[PDB]
């Protein structure tokens, strides 16, 4: 299963850097023991070589993550940005992606990694849900993601 | 599973594409491997467009529909080898599978007909109540031959053993074929022949039980 | 850099058991997925099975023809991979390779669980399943004649018949004669025994005064045979 708790959702202020975002989303994961203590460092380094910006049409989405060996227990951490922050394109495109929704993925094995990536690719095709993420409070974001994750787990 | 051409021939320096097809390829990429006799396989290409460091740029992979393709742009003599595809055996499977392999013959020298020597059973072997005909085949290129044995003029299948071709130190090929028979069978016919077919042409050698 | 070394291959009777090993160096073995692949004589590569890493709980997947008979395992402390093989069949014969296994998934075009690819391979260990018993060869002369003579040169040789297992060695005139020698790869017969031939091409003019002896040695049976090959003079 995937651990997803109320404190795995947060809104982030202006003037946050890409690294700050990674560190902020990794923080509750580290504090619950979901990831190794230097998890943020590993996500930063992997982002430098395998960028996670997704140019979907409401606003940009990023899916920062690192190797499964740095994850202790499956988890996801979500961040909503007050203003767009650039991530390099996850497909080798020249144009950077202005991102406002960040799904930090902490999956501890390959079969769960690929299954969640498939699921994410489906979720971001819902332009209206993505738009809802930009206005809902942390509670409503948590409930909506929790329900979708539980539906993923059923099957 | 995954299907590849059994064999493909290409002229020196030419572009050639080999293919790998199967339903799983509609959902999964293939990886490609080169295999030479006595050597470990080498990964050439995998995924959408990944070439390992050290693999020459003339190797490229592509995918369309339920097919994966490996293209060699300007085949070198050294590219003569077995090529294997690999992917999932079925969509969403945790297992993997290889295609059957394609032998890529890169034609790097002129055609060379086989030299054939046929030996009758020795007096010693016959005295031991046994008999073996020995057909030795060498210096042919490309490395594929077909061997047929005849008793007088009728085909013989029983008692025939034939090797696969092997590359000689001069880069042509050799093979051998053996016909086992009884002394009585050997003596019962007027002749035995070893017929070696190479690129459609046959070299034939014949021995007679009663002749010196 | 990466070194993979298989061992443990050898001769075994059908129904028998064998354990293969593979030493790994030059990479982070504990987190690496490892795969066994085999190549039967004359056939293509066949996926045998793969063991995953700690995040997958070291789960193993097997090809259908070996499920239940073969067991893949690993020892992380010393970087070893193993393959235990029970109730061996003839069809299990061949060269067994261990391979470091990468994982690939393209986000935009991929489908779970992506694909596995084999980024480093060892040179393999040879497994031979046979019910044949050790047997020294019979050696027979292949005499030269007009029929094996072409333009100043004649072919003669020795037939090395019905031995097991490989290999045999052949020399000529105790190694004094090496030019023109061609020893052909052995044929594996339906009996389970091997046969090969060694030929030498020599000047036809001196068949009447030169002596040719083939020296056959089969170490597994402590067999040593010297066979003089006499000309037919016709």
């Amino acid at each position: 299963g995937i651990h997803f708790r109320r404190h795995y959702v947060r809104h982030l202020p202006k003037e946050v850097s890409q690294n700050d975002i990674i560190k902020a989303l990794a923080s509750p994961l580290i504090n619950d023991g979901m990831v190794v203590s230097d998890f943020a460092d590993h996500v930063i380094t992997r982002e430098q070589n395998f960028p996670t910006g997704l140019p979907v049409e409401p606003v940009g989405v990023a899916i920062p993550h690192t190797d499964s060996k740095y994850v202790r227990q499956n988890a996801i951490s979500v961040g909503i940005l007050a203003e767009p922050v650039n991530f390099e394109d996850a497909g080798g495109e020249p144009d950077p992606v202005p991102v406002r929704v960040v799904f930090m993925l902490a999956l501890g094995n390959w079969f769960d990694i690929t299954n969640v990536l498939w699921w994410i690719k489906a979720v971001i095709q819902d332009e209206d849900f993505m738009q809802q993420l930009l206005v809902m409070n942390d509670d409503e974001i948590y409930q909506s993601i929790y329900t979708r994750i539980s539906e993923l787990e059923h099957h | 599973e995954l299907t590849q051409e059994t064999g493909v021939s290409v002229a020196l320096g030419q572009t050639v594409t080999i293919t790998c097809q199967g339903d799983s390829l509609r959902s999964h990429y293939a990886s490609w491997y080169q295999k030479k006799p006595g050597q470990a396989p080498i990964l050439l290409f995998y995924g959408k467009n990944n070439r390992p460091s050290g693999v020459p740029d003339r190797f490229s992979g592509s995918a369309s529909g339920n097919t994966a393709s490996l293209t060699i742009s300007g085949a070198q003599a050294e590219d003569d080898a077995e090529y294997y595809c690999s992917s999932r055996d079925k969509s969403g499977s945790r297992l993997s599978v290889f295609g059957g392999g394609t032998k890529l013959t890169v034609l790097s020298q002129p055609k060379a007909a086989p030299s054939v020597t046929l030996f009758p059973p020795s007096s010693e072997e016959l005295q031991a109540n046994k008999a073996t005909l020995v057909c030795l085949i060498s210096d042919f290129y490309p490395g594929a031959v077909t061997v047929a044995w005849k008793a007088d003029s009728s085909p013989v299948k029983a008692g025939v053993e034939t090797t696969t071709p092997s590359k000689q130190s001069n880069n042509k090929y050799a093979a051998s074929s053996y016909l086992s028979l009884t002394p009585e069978q050997w003596k019962s016919h007027r002749s035995y022949s070893c017929q070696v077919t190479h690129e459609g042409s046959t070299v034939e050698k014949t021995v007679a039980p009663t002749e010196c | 850099e990466v070194q993979l070394v298989e061992s443990g291959g050898g001769l075994v009777k059908p129904g028998g058991s064998l354990r293969l090993s593979c030493s790994a160096s030059g990479f982070d073995f504990d987190n690496a997925w490892m795969t066994w692949v085999r190549q039967p004589p004359g056939k293509g590569l066949e996926w045998v099975g793969r063991i995953t890493g700690p995040g997958e709980g070291w789960s193993v997947d097997y090809a259908a023809p070996v499920e239940g008979r073969f067991t893949i395992s690993r020892l992380n402390s010393i970087n070893f991979l193993y393959l235990e093989m029970n109730n061996l069949r003839m069809e299990d014969s061949g060269l067994y390779f261990c391979a470091r296994t990468g994982k690939y998934y393209d986000f935009w075009s991929g489908y779970p669980p992506g694909e596995e690819y084999f980024q480093d391979w060892g040179r393999g260990t040879l497994v031979t399943v046979s019910s044949a018993s050790t047997k020294g060869p019979s050696v027979f002369p292949l005499a030269p004649s007009s029929k094996s003579t072409s333009g100043g040169t004649a072919a003669l040789g020795c037939l090395v018949k019905d031995y097991f297992p490989e290999p045999v060695t052949v020399s000529w005139n105790s190694g004094a004669l090496t030019s023109g020698v061609h020893t052909f790869p052995a044929v594996l017969q339906s009996s389970g025994l091997y046969s090969l031939s060694s030929v030498v091409t020599v000047p036809s003019s001196s068949l009447g005064t030169q002596t040719y002896i083939c020296n056959v040695n089969h170490k597994p049976s402590n067999t040593k045979v010297d066979k003089r090959v006499e000309p037919k003079s016709c």
